């Protein structure tokens, strides 16, 4: 039940349980959730340190911290019973030299669809990807397919969601071009035939939850995140170059967080907008955010104080 | 032939330990706000670089005195030597032609 005003330090009913939340998306989820004040119990996999940063969000007694393996039962049985909601987000991007990648979208959200599901919980909800089509590609956006499909076998109702592509503060995908300073510009594959995806804002991401975590009665519809206005072109390479003007890894260095000579550089060029009768994002409102205003400030290259900003797109056509 | 390999020695061991600093343990992709911060423990310094009198005429003044202290330099090899009382009042001459360009500018110095 809740009480008095939701700015910090109220008690607004719920407990969430929020796994992952220490990567780019995990972690910009909490914040959120730690000023209207929620037991978000979050347990982290191995990391002691690579976790401080978040404490200074809930504010005495709101998070709590647990360890946890994955791959056994009962360490994600123990967070899981206690809770109202709870949502994943866990997963990666490329097989590591350890696992296996293929049940761990497949047997890992089954592993918290287990007694989990028994125990008495509500609104359990995953998550999907705009790409992630059972036809030929690839071998981490196919088998993401697995995930929307064979761990929908439980719980048949959740609003798994399906987000757009992001662009953010701290991410990859944005952020995997202008590192590229490199001995030369190679763009995928020297062709702008159906760049570019929609990149949606994160903020707008995480706000669809938290209008989704009491929304009511959003179970089993799932969602699909629109993106800007409206489409993009390949001018997004060139917009990228305009204004920039050309954890807990290891001690020294991490050999292998690599930029992955495999599927990775197809991994984001397979476009497939899909579904538009999916509901699925301002009916989940408000929100509806551009890339023009929000692009002067995650782009930061050693020029940092003149910009001159004109550089635009008309739509682009099939807009 | 080492003098000469007695410094590229020195110098490849140099710029070896550099970027093994540097560079390798370094690459810094992860969070590394890069932002408007590492301003040298300070923030935007609109002005920029001003003239300062008194610290120019500290490097003048230095290159004159630098100058004839080379035709000072070879006294001890002016030693061994044939007529010798052209050579202790032609020494003299300099340091004194040293001394009067201290005098003439000592009445005029300023906070240096
Ligand atoms: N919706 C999208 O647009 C999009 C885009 C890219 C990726 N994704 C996927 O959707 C989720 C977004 O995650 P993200 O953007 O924050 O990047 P991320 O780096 O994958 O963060 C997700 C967390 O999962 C952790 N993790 C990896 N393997 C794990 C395992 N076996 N057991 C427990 N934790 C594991 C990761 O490292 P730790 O174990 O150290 O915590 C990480 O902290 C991920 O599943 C991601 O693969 C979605």
């Amino acid at each position: 039940i809740p009480h008095g005003k939701g700015g910090r330090s109220s008690v607004s009913g719920i407990v969430a349980t929020v796994f992952g939340a220490t990567g780019f998306l995990g972690r910009y989820v909490v914040n959120h959730l730690g000023r209207m004040g929620s037991q978000v119990i979050v347990p982290h996999r191995c990391e002691p340190y690579d976790t401080m940063h978040l404490r200074p969000m809930g504010d005495l007694g709101q998070i709590i911290f647990m360890d946890w393996n994955g791959r056994d039962k009962d360490s994600i049985r123990r967070a899981v019973e206690h809770s109202s909601v709870v949502i994943n987000l866990v997963g990666r991007e490329w097989e590591t030299q350890n696992f296996d990648f293929e049940d761990v979208f497949v047997k890992i959200p089954q592993a918290i669809a287990q007694v989990s599901k028994e125990a008495g919980v509500e609104k359990f909800i995953h998550i999907s990807h705009l790409n992630a089509d059972i036809k030929s590609s690839s071998k981490y956006l196919r088998s993401k397919a697995v995930g929307e499909k064979e761990v929908r076998e439980t719980f048949p109702e959740a609003t798994i969601i399906k987000p757009a592509e992001i662009f953010g503060r701290e991410d990859r995908f944005l952020n995997y071009f202008a590192n590229i300073r490199w001995f030369g510009g190679v763009p995928l594959i020297s062709l702008g035939k159906k760049t570019v995806k929609q990149p949606v804002y994160i903020v707008d991401v995480t706000k669809g939850i938290i209008n989704a975590i009491k929304d009511p009665d959003a179970r089993g519809k799932t969602f699909a995140f629109v993106g800007p206005s409206r489409y993009l072109l390949f001018d997004l390479v060139q917009y990228v170059f305009a204004v920039a003007h050309r954890i807990g890894r290891l001690f020294e260095i991490s050999p292998f967080e690599p930029w992955t000579t495999r599927d990775k550089v197809e991994r984001i060029h397979t476009t497939d907008k899909i579904l538009p009768h999916l509901p699925g994002l301002e009916d989940l409102g408000v929100e509806a955010t551009p890339l023009e205003l929000k692009a002067i400030e995650v782009l930061r290259r050693h020029r940092t104080y003149r910009w001159l900003s004109s550089e635009i797109e008309d739509v682009q056509p099939a807009k | 032939m080492n003098l000469m390999l007695a410094l590229l020695t020195n110098f490849t061991l140099a710029t070896l330990l550099v970027i093994i600093a540097f560079w390798l343990p370094q690459l810094n992709v992860y969070s590394e706000k890069t932002s408007p911060y590492e301003c040298g423990f300070d923030p935007m310094g609109s002005a920029r670089l001003p003239f300062s009198m008194k610290f120019f005429l500290v490097a003048i003044t230095f290159l004159l005195f630098d100058l004839e202290i080379a035709l000072l330099l070879p006294l001890p090899w002016a030693s061994q030597t044939a007529n010798l009382n052209t050579m202790l009042t032609m020494a003299l001459f300099l340091i004194i032609l040293l001394a009067v360009s201290l005098a003439y500018e000592w009445t005029q110095k300023g906070l240096e």
